[PDB]
């Protein structure tokens, strides 16, 4: 349907998959990384009804489905379900055949090896894609943001990777990776709202809480002052409409959940928080690198859309940083949608045509080729 | 010798072309039944010989 | 001290 064998770009995370073609500005479609399955016995006959549902089908029919995510903390653990998600992504909504297009997939630099290897195998064996590449999330964010140097703090649904990059090169000894993510904030919000009389323990309830989080929650610039008021007055509560007509209001819980990014102890995690790890990613780099990383804190990934987060991340690191020097945050309206955007940019670069793995080299090496050719 | 190389290549390609046709035929057969099931979904409530004996008896 | 592609590859070649 395209006038060129443009690469397909699929930003497959632990949240939603954003997909479209290289050279465009935006994904053609977005899909929950979900395969749904009925938890009930059918009663009426000739009702259609699938054994399993994919993406938005799984979410739309969720009233009686248990919903599973094949990707956890950035890694595919269930590749049969990813084959279904990709079939849907490519043939039902983008309506393209990867057999005629190179495909670009994304991951964090320390994502366990099985992820990129199984992603490579699925696209070469079930879709028979002519070429593959698995790209770095930080690289993709840097292209989207217009930078070659900076800290990419990618606090999304799966993991926070936090990798410093200078002149387009990794500074791997300074990756302050953290097992704290948007999915934990969602789990925390389900629990804290349960305490308000609105229990959220089932799949339908979990999807509702994620929707509540995305629309009602924030981190603010000053937690203690924000809570001093939110805990004292109803003036800071915000309502939300649930699908069945219930109305829930959230007070200080509205920010106490999200605050776990700065205070991980709220969910039992042992961590300094995302702002200290951002600071250390800069500090652990050489002294002639530090000045450029301080001036370029690059925000990407999920959770970047919480009110007060860009302002707060700059405040928290500038407060740890030395005086005289200027410390700055980069947080464009392209935040979180930067990995997909970077995929489009990267896939299309003329210099990247030497990075793509072809369905030639693949057959001689097998999927393990991804560890020889990508990064 | 060129012809032998050409016939060998053409049948390799031919197999894939025939397989591609087969795949689209298969999709039509599958789509057709889904449509038939949906047709039954709305036609079913009236597929009866009705209201004759009601007056005859 | 004491693959789906292999199947299709074979079909077209056979």
């Amino acid at each position: 349907d395209e006038d060129e064998t443009t690469a397909l770009v699929c930003d497959n995370g632990s949240g939603l998959v954003k997909a479209g073609f290289a050279g465009d500005d935006a994904p053609r479609a977005v899909f929950p990384s979900i395969v749904g399955r009925p938890r009930h016995q059918g009663v009426m006959v000739g009702m259609g009804q699938k054994d399993s549902y994919v993406g938005d089908e799984a979410q739309s029919k969720r009233g009686i489905l248990t919903l599973k995510y094949p990707i956890e903390h950035g890694i595919i653990t269930n590749w049969d379900d990813m084959e279904k998600i990709w079939h849907h992504t490519f043939y039902n909504e983008l309506r393209v055949a990867p057999e005629e297009h190179p495909t670009l997939l994304t991951e964090a630099p320390l994502n366990p090896k099985a992820n990129r290897e199984k992603m490579t195998q699925i696209m070469f064996e079930t879709f028979n894609v002519p070429a593959m590449y698995v790209a770095i999330q930080a690289v993709l964010s840097l292209y989207a943001s217009g930078r070659t140097t900076g800290i990419v703090l990618d606090s999304g649904d799966g993991v926070t990777h936090n990798v410093p990059i200078y002149e387009g090169y990794a500074l791997p000894h300074a990756i302050m990776r953290l097992d704290l993510a948007g999915r934990d904030l969602t789990d925390y919000l389900m629990k804290i709202l349960t305490e308000r009389g609105y229990s959220f323990v089932t799949t339908a309830e979990r999807e509702i809480v994620r929707d509540i989080k995305e629309k009602l929650c924030y981190v603010a610039l000053d937690f203690e002052n924000e809570m001093a008021t939110a805990a004292s007055s109803s003036s800071l509560e915000k309502s939300y409409e649930l699908p069945d007509g219930q109305v829930i209001t959230i007070g200080n819980e509205r920010f106490r959940c999200p605050e776990t990014l700065f205070q991980p102890s709220f969910i039992g995690m042992e961590s300094a928080g995302i702002h200290e790890t951002t600071y250390n990613s800069i500090m652990k780099c050489d002294i002639d690198i530090r000045k450029d990383l301080y001036a370029n804190n690059v925000m990407s990934g999920g959770t970047t859309m919480y009110p007060g987060i860009a302002d707060r991340m700059q405040k928290e690191i500038t407060a740890l940083a030395p005086s005289t020097m200027k410390i700055k945050i980069i947080a464009p309206p392209e935040r979180k949608y930067s990995v997909w955007i970077g995929g489009s940019i990267l896939a299309s670069l003329s210099t990247f045509q030497q990075m793509w793995i072809t369905k030639q080299e693949y057959d001689e090496a097998g999927p393990s080729i991804v560890h020889r050719k990508c990064f | 010798r060129q012809l032998h190389a050409r016939v060998d290549k053409v049948d390799e390609e031919r197999y894939d072309i025939e397989a591609k046709v087969t795949k689209n035929i298969t999709e039509i057969a599958d789509l057709t039944q889904k449509i038939f099931d949906l047709r039954g979904k709305f036609k079913r409530p009236t597929l009866r010989r009705v209201r004759i004996s009601a007056d005859a008896m | 001290q004491n693959g789906k592609r292999q199947t299709e590859r074979e079909k077209k070649k056979k």
